């Protein structure tokens, strides 16, 4: 029905949404590896 | 002598925190679809 | 029909599952970062 | 409709894909903290 | 003399398992689908 | 002496690609829900 459809459409935009977040936390986390490796570089 | 450290605390502190936001997130999308 | 919206459902839900799982090998690479860190500074 | 059972197939399926994604950026993260450890101790 | 060597492989293992864990969860999801 | 430095460019550059490539599948699966 068409409360089915659009809370499966919202719910994948949702879940698109944090994925998003993650992909965020990654692109941090290789910010750090690379203030690591400057550190013992520099 | 160097009095520096380090210290990556920032970055590691946004992606605990974008680590969390998507946690909520998780949360809402698991909420609309138990709806 | 109710199979394949029981089907996307289920496959929503298990799609959410996995990334719940990325999320928790986010956390821990961040310990190990901070691990990497603590023993330089240490 | 046919296209809304399809169109929300084929982005649970891109989304899919998407997250297969972040996981390899992970395992890549991770291979770059091994890096750091082993610089460190060699 | 120091005997400590830096050893972080217990966070990297883990994170490997939940990578993997994860792996396993998309192919159930698009198993799903196919079906 | 070392003339050896710490890098691991290339698994943080592979990282970030498929960090990007992630990004545009993302964008590519909001534009068939949007239709
Ligand atoms: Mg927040
Ligand atoms: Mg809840
Ligand atoms: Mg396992
Ligand atoms: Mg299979
Ligand atoms: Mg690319
Ligand atoms: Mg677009």
């Amino acid at each position: 029905n068409s409360q089915a459809i659009d809370n499966l459409r919202a719910s994948l935009e949702t879940t698109n949404q944090a994925i998003e977040a993650i992909r965020q936390a990654g692109q941090e986390m290789i910010l750090a590896v690379q203030g690591v490796q400057d550190y013992i570089n520099n | 002598i160097s009095l520096e450290r380090l210290d990556v605390g920032t970055n590691l502190g946004n992606a605990i925190a974008k680590l969390e936001d998507a946690k909520e997130l998780l949360e809402s999308s698991d909420q609309i679809l138990r709806s």
